[PDB]
Parts: structure tokens; sequence; C-alpha cells
């Protein structure tokens, strides 16, 4: 079968700032088969109270799922994304880059 | 936190065939308990914990229940999981079969309704109505009881190909539930339709003597890639259809050498799809002299 | 709102 | 501006793991409006969009029935798709369905879609003309044949010139604070150095909709295309977007790039450069 990776970016959706309530994304994309496992991480740990919005695809037939938590970002705290997929022989963790 | 318990290849399942069940729970398909409903928070073997799916082989009676299983979750207030889905292991061929019949007929027109009556002279509790093909759930009812038979109606549609396929029917008696009688006699239930119908006649027509040739060939401009000629109160034949210089596609059924005639239809079809049947030709009547 | 496909098959 | 409507079906066999699966969501251009999940508790049609909500109970008990009957069709066709390409009944496979239709300014239709997915990849799609199929495959192609002789085009047909206008032209109506105001980008640029002699530039686009946009890198007017590194534009969660374009340059000559931004939101484009 086609089998594609899929694609990560972790981010917040507004600037961060620290000590403000904001929400913490994991958008994936561009992977095949739909079966994946997405874990937002706090200093490691996953968080518990995480959603994702409903099953889609691209043009491509690929498939893409945002994941998301209300957090408050702190400079103490360290923030991930952690995914696993058939395509990938471990879970890959893309780490929160509030610079960019 | 429940485990996704299932069956394969069937549910339903003959004494002496097979079933495995299989519990699957966080990403891993092993390190599970058995348990069945009767006796809940028991489990079954006297515990065993099963590292692999079961595979009860071959099945004997013993083997039907209502199961549900757990699955090994280390930090938790049991060890274990919440309960599965549950899964009922139902064992065949312990009564006389019943008998099993189409109301008006198994030929049923695309959105249109059919009764399929299970009927027994032994006095059933439930009937079970099943269609043949992996992980295929049963349909119950109650037995109605006239007139020293006990039957049920089962209402099938509106009609689609979904729904379409053999079916077989199964009595089963008070005291033990999961075991069911063998299966009534199959039953092929078509759809007719949406597809459009094709063309039936007859060659050289469809006035034959006695020791004279008559072949009917149905002809479409669609490509059904097999033909079904269908006679009534009869007789069913399939053929393969052949393309024709005029993109008519077309099976030609040779009858003889002394069939006695009736009226018929003809019936395109498609790869793989066995019980999708075109709407019917016009009837053509044939009579021998 | 969504297409209604009555009984159509591949 | 022109306006789009889509369906999307997935519907997924996973032997073991689970019941074959169907999940269904509709979108108004880039806003998600309705899901449909069989795996739910009492699975139903359900908005995804506050200007759907208000639909009356005769709108969404419509809605369920369509998809609980496309959900049992669609698992029937997986089971079909592994008789037409002789697959064990014990992996896991998945179709994919879209279609919908495409209006203009004046609301009436530009082209009608309609396309099928096996396992990823094509398998057949409605052409242009909404009355022919192009089949991917021989596997296709029966499928091709069964739909041409029983006129599926036809109903495809029907549905895209009637029911899937006038309804999208309703939803434009009924969310059109949301669906017909284009939201433009908030815009800046950040710095960060690679080394002693080289720094990135990123151009920063956020909480812009609908989803189109185009960020480009200029230096000296020239444009980087093929130095510039462009993600994917994502969901921010609250139905905008946001992208971002980087370019790698050497220190010290920053003021020579210009990053150009272009959205329906701006009544101009923006242009853009780095300041200390
Ligand atoms: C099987 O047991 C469950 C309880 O675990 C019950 O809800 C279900 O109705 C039972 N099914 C049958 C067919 O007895
Ligand atoms: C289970 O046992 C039967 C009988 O020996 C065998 O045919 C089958 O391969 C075994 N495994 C499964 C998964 O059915
Ligand atoms: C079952 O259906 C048949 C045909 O529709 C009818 O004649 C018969 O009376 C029905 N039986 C019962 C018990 O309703
Ligand atoms: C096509 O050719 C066949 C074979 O001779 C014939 O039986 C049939 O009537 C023809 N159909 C048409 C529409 O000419």
């Amino acid at each position: 079968m086609i089998q594609r990776t899929p694609k990560i970016q972790v981010y917040s959706r507004h600037p961060a700032e620290n000590g403000k309530s904001n929400f913490l994304n994991c958008y994936v994309s561009g992977f095949h088969p739909s079966d994946i496992e997405v874990d937002l991480l706090k200093n490691g740990e996953r968080i518990e109270k995480v959603e994702h919005s409903d099953l889609s695809f691209s043009k491509d037939w690929s498939f893409y799922l945002l994941y998301y938590t209300e957090f408050t970002p702190t400079e103490k705290d360290e923030y991930a994304c952690r995914v696993n997929h058939v395509t990938l022989s471990q879970p890959k963790i893309v780490k929160w880059d509030r610079d960019m | 936190d429940k485990p996704f318990l299932s069956a394969w290849p069937s549910a339903v399942v003959p004494r002496g065939g097979h079933v495995t069940l299989r519990c699957h729970y966080r990403h891993r398909f092993n390190n599970f308990m058995l348990y069945k409903e009767d006796r809940i928070h028991v489990p079954i073997f006297h515990g065993r914990l099963f590292q692999e799916s079961f595979n009860m082989s071959p099945v004997t009676t013993a083997h039907a229940g209502n199961y549900t299983c757990r699955g090994s979750h280390p930090h938790s207030p049991t060890g274990w999981s919440a309960a599965s889905n549950p899964v009922v292991i139902m064992v065949t061929g312990n009564h006389r079969k019943p008998s099993l019949l189409a109301h008006p007929g198994p030929l049923v027109k695309s959105g249109e309704r059919v009764i399929l009556q299970c009927w027994s002279d032994i006095m059933f509790e439930h009937f079970f109505l099943h269609k043949e093909g992996i992980s295929k759930d049963p349909s119950r009812l109650v037995g109605q009881i006239h007139d020293g038979v006990s039957k049920a109606n089962f209402s099938i549609g509106p009609m689609m190909f979904a729904l379409a396929g053999t079916y077989r029917c199964y009595g089963s008696v008070t005291h033990t539930p999961y075991q069911l009688s063998a299966p009534s006699d199959p039953l092929d239930i078509v759809v007719t339709g949406p597809y459009e119908k094709p063309s039936l006649s007859a060659q050289p027509g469809p006035k034959v003597q006695a020791g004279e040739s008559v072949t009917l060939s149905c002809s479409s401009r669609s490509s059904y890639d097999m033909y079904h000629l269908s006679r009534e109160g009869g007789h069913e034949r399939r053929l393969p259809a052949v393309r024709k210089v005029n993109r008519t596609f077309q099976a030609d059924f040779p009858l003889g050498p002394a069939t006695h005639g009736g009226t018929y239809r003809c019936f395109g079809s498609f790869r793989h799809s066995p019980y999708e049947w075109s709407d019917p030709s016009d009837p053509l009547l044939v009579s021998v002299t | 709102a969504s297409l209604n496909l009555p009984a159509v098959s591949w | 501006g022109s306006h789009s409507m889509r369906y999307f079906y997935t519907a997924m066999s996973r032997p073991g793991r689970g019941e074959p699966r169907f999940i269904a969501v509709g979108y108004v251009d880039d806003t998600q409006f309705v899901r449909f999940d069989s795996d739910a508790a009492s699975p139903r049609m359900a908005p995804r969009a506050p200007w759907i909500e208000q639909e009356g109970p005769e709108y969404w008990d419509g809605e369920t029935r369509n998809m609980k009957a496309s959900a049992q069709t669609y698992r029937e066709n997986l089971r079909i798709a592994l008789r037409y390409y002789n697959q064990s009944e014990a992996g896991s496979h998945i179709i994919q369905v879209m279609y919908g239709c495409d209006v203009g300014p004046d609301g009436r239709l530009l082209r009608g879609h309609n396309q099928y997915a096996y396992d990823g990849k094509d398998y057949i799609a409605l052409n242009e003309d909404l009355s022919s199929w192009t089949a991917a495959d021989t596997a296709a192609q029966i499928t091709q044949r069964k739909w041409e002789a029983a006129r599926v085009a036809e109903q495809l047909r029907a549905y895209l010139e009637g029911l899937c206008v006038e309804w999208l032209r309703r939803y434009l109506e009924n969310g059109k604070e949301t669906l017909q105001r284009a939201d433009p980008p908030k815009t800046h640029v950040t710095h960060h150095p690679i080394s002693d002699h080289e720094a990135t530039l990123r151009c920063w686009a956020l909480g812009f909709y609908p989803a189109e946009i185009t960020l480009t890198w200029q230096r000296d007017g020239e444009d980087q295309t093929q130095d510039t590194e462009l993600v994917e534009t994502r969901p921010a969660g609250d139905r905008t977007f946001q992208k971002w374009a980087a370019v790698v340059v050497p220190s010290g000559e920053e003021q020579r790039y210009t990053c150009h931004v272009q959205h329906e939101g701006l009544p101009k484009p923006l242009t853009l450069r780095w300041e200390p």
C-alpha cells in the first residue's frame, strides 16, 4: 500500500506570553493510513485533556488532524508533541519552539 | 478503558468448526482474561492468562456462550481493564434444521421489502437469521407457536446490495440459548435493479417443434459480465456475456435436447457481485409443440 | 447538505 | 469571491481492532461545519460550526439517515474492494470519497466534483462533464461498468446542479459574517543567527481567513523562491490559519530582503522588512 509518514508542527494559537492562557497545538498532516497516535507532552509527561479535530484529508488523499489543549506557558516548562504511526519505527517528538 | 473483543471468522460457528476470540487493548493482542456472562468476575479456565488470541478448535457446544475480556492494566485499582464489548459464540448443528422461505420470493426489487420466514415442526423458542459472510451478526426473533409449528417472520429491506446474499436460519431451544440447530437449507436473496434491463429473444424463435433447437439470447448495451436465465416456476442458468460487433453484450443459452418450455426472463450481473442483478428483461414465452 | 445515494455499490 | 462546499468520507476496515468505521465531514470553503462518526454511541450528523446549529430537526434527521445509509454502503464496498484486488480479510483498508460544488460570486455553479480513492490512491472520478467517469485501474473499470449500467452519473449531476448549490448558498447566508468576511493576516519578521555570518529571516502571517495566502521573500526585488523555506499552512484552532516563510541571508545584508504578503483580506499587498 501507499504509506506516507506524518508531517508535524507544534505551535501556539496566539503569540506566547508567560502567564497568559493560550492553546498548544500539534498539527499532523500528510499521513496515510489514518491510524495515528498523538500526545501533547509537558516536561515529558502526557497532558490529559487533549482534544483533536475530526479526521479529514487533502486533495492527495493524505490525512490531517489538529490536536490541542489549553495551556499557560511558563519559562520553566518544556512542551512537545509525540507522534507514532506505522511508518515510524519509534515515536517522533517535536519540541515546541517559542522563538519560531 | 475497554478492550475490543471479536470472533473470527464468524461468531456463528458449526460444531466441529473453529473460531478465534481476539482481545485488543492498548495496541496489543496479549495478556488478557475471558469471562462468561452468567459468571462475571470469575475468569474462565480457572483464570487462564491468554498470552495470545484464544483459538477454539474444534468447536464444541461447551464453547457456546456470551464472552467478555479484560486486558492486563498494571497500574490500576484492579490490575485489569474494564470489561470489553460482549461477543456471543453461537454453536450450530445441535437440532434438526428448520425451513426458510421468502415471501413473496427471493428476487427482491431494489428498495422493496421481503419477508424471510423460518419455521419448524420443532418448538423452537428463538429463531436466528444469519447472512453468510465473515464477521456477520444474526437477527433474533421469538418463535411464535401455532398449529404444531413454531415460526418467525424476518423483515429485510429496503433492499440494497448489502442485504443481498445467501441466508440461513436456525432454531434454539429454551435452556441452551447459545446452541443453534443445524442450518436451514440456504436461500439466495438477490436484489434486482437498478442496472438497466437487458433484451431477451429466442433463435430461431420462440415456437419450437419437437426435436428442434432453441437458444435464448440475452442482450444489452450495458457491459454485464454474465447473464442469468430464469424460468417461471423452475432451472437457473448462468453464462458469460460476450461483446458483439454492434457493441452489445450477449450470452446465448441453448435449450434442449427436450426442454418443455415456459415463460423466461433474463438478468445481467457483474464480476464479484453474484447477488446484484439487473432489472428483469421483458418476459418471453417459449412453447414446445 | 449531503448527497443521498440510494443503493450504489462499487 | 468564489466559494465551495465539500463532503469527505473515510471508510476504514480494522479487523480485530474495531468495527468497520465510517467518518464524514462537511466543509464550506475552509470551515468545517458538520461531522458524522459511526464509532460514537448513537451516531448522528452533528454541528461543527455555530452557524449551522439553528437548522431545525428536519435537517439533522435527514442528514443522520443519509450518513447511516452511506456507512452501510461503504462497509460493504470495503468487502467488494477486497475481492477486486484479491486481498486478505485480515488486513486494514481505507476507502475515501470527496464530492461537492464550486459557485461564483453570483452563487451559480462553476463545477462539480466527485472522486474516490482506495488505500490512498485514485480509484475512480466523475469527469468535469458530470456524466462520465475516469477509472484508474482495472478494478475501478468494473465499478465504472456498474455505475454506467445504473446511470449513477445522472444522480450525481442532479445533486451537483441542484441541492449542492442551493444548500451552499444557504450556508453562505447563515454564516455570512464569518464565511464571507476575509480576516487579514497579522504579520511580522523575526531574525535568528545560524552562525557568525548567516542569519534566518522568517516572515510570519497569523490569524487569517480563508487559508489561501501567498508569502514571498524578495531580495533587490528578485524572487528567492528556490532559497525560501515555506511551511504548510496550518490551523490555529479558532478557524483562522498561520503560515511562515524563511530565507537564509548573509549577516549584514538583511536590509536587502523584503517579505511580500498577498491575502484576500488585505486591500493591497503588504511589504515587510526586518528591523533591530
Ligand atoms: C451478553 O451479556 C451482556 C452482559 O455482559 C448482555 O448485556 C447481553 O445482552 C448478552 N447477550 C445475549 C445475547 O445474551
Ligand atoms: C485456529 O485453529 C484452526 C484449526 O486448526 C486453524 O485453521 C487456524 O489457522 C487457527 N488460527 C486462526 C487465526 O484461525
Ligand atoms: C409471515 O408472513 C407471511 C407472508 O408475508 C404471512 O402469510 C404470515 O401470516 C406471516 N406470519 C405471521 C406469524 O405473521
Ligand atoms: C447486435 O448483434 C447481435 C448479433 O448478431 C444481434 O443479435 C443483435 O440484435 C444486434 N443488436 C442491435 C441493436 O443491432
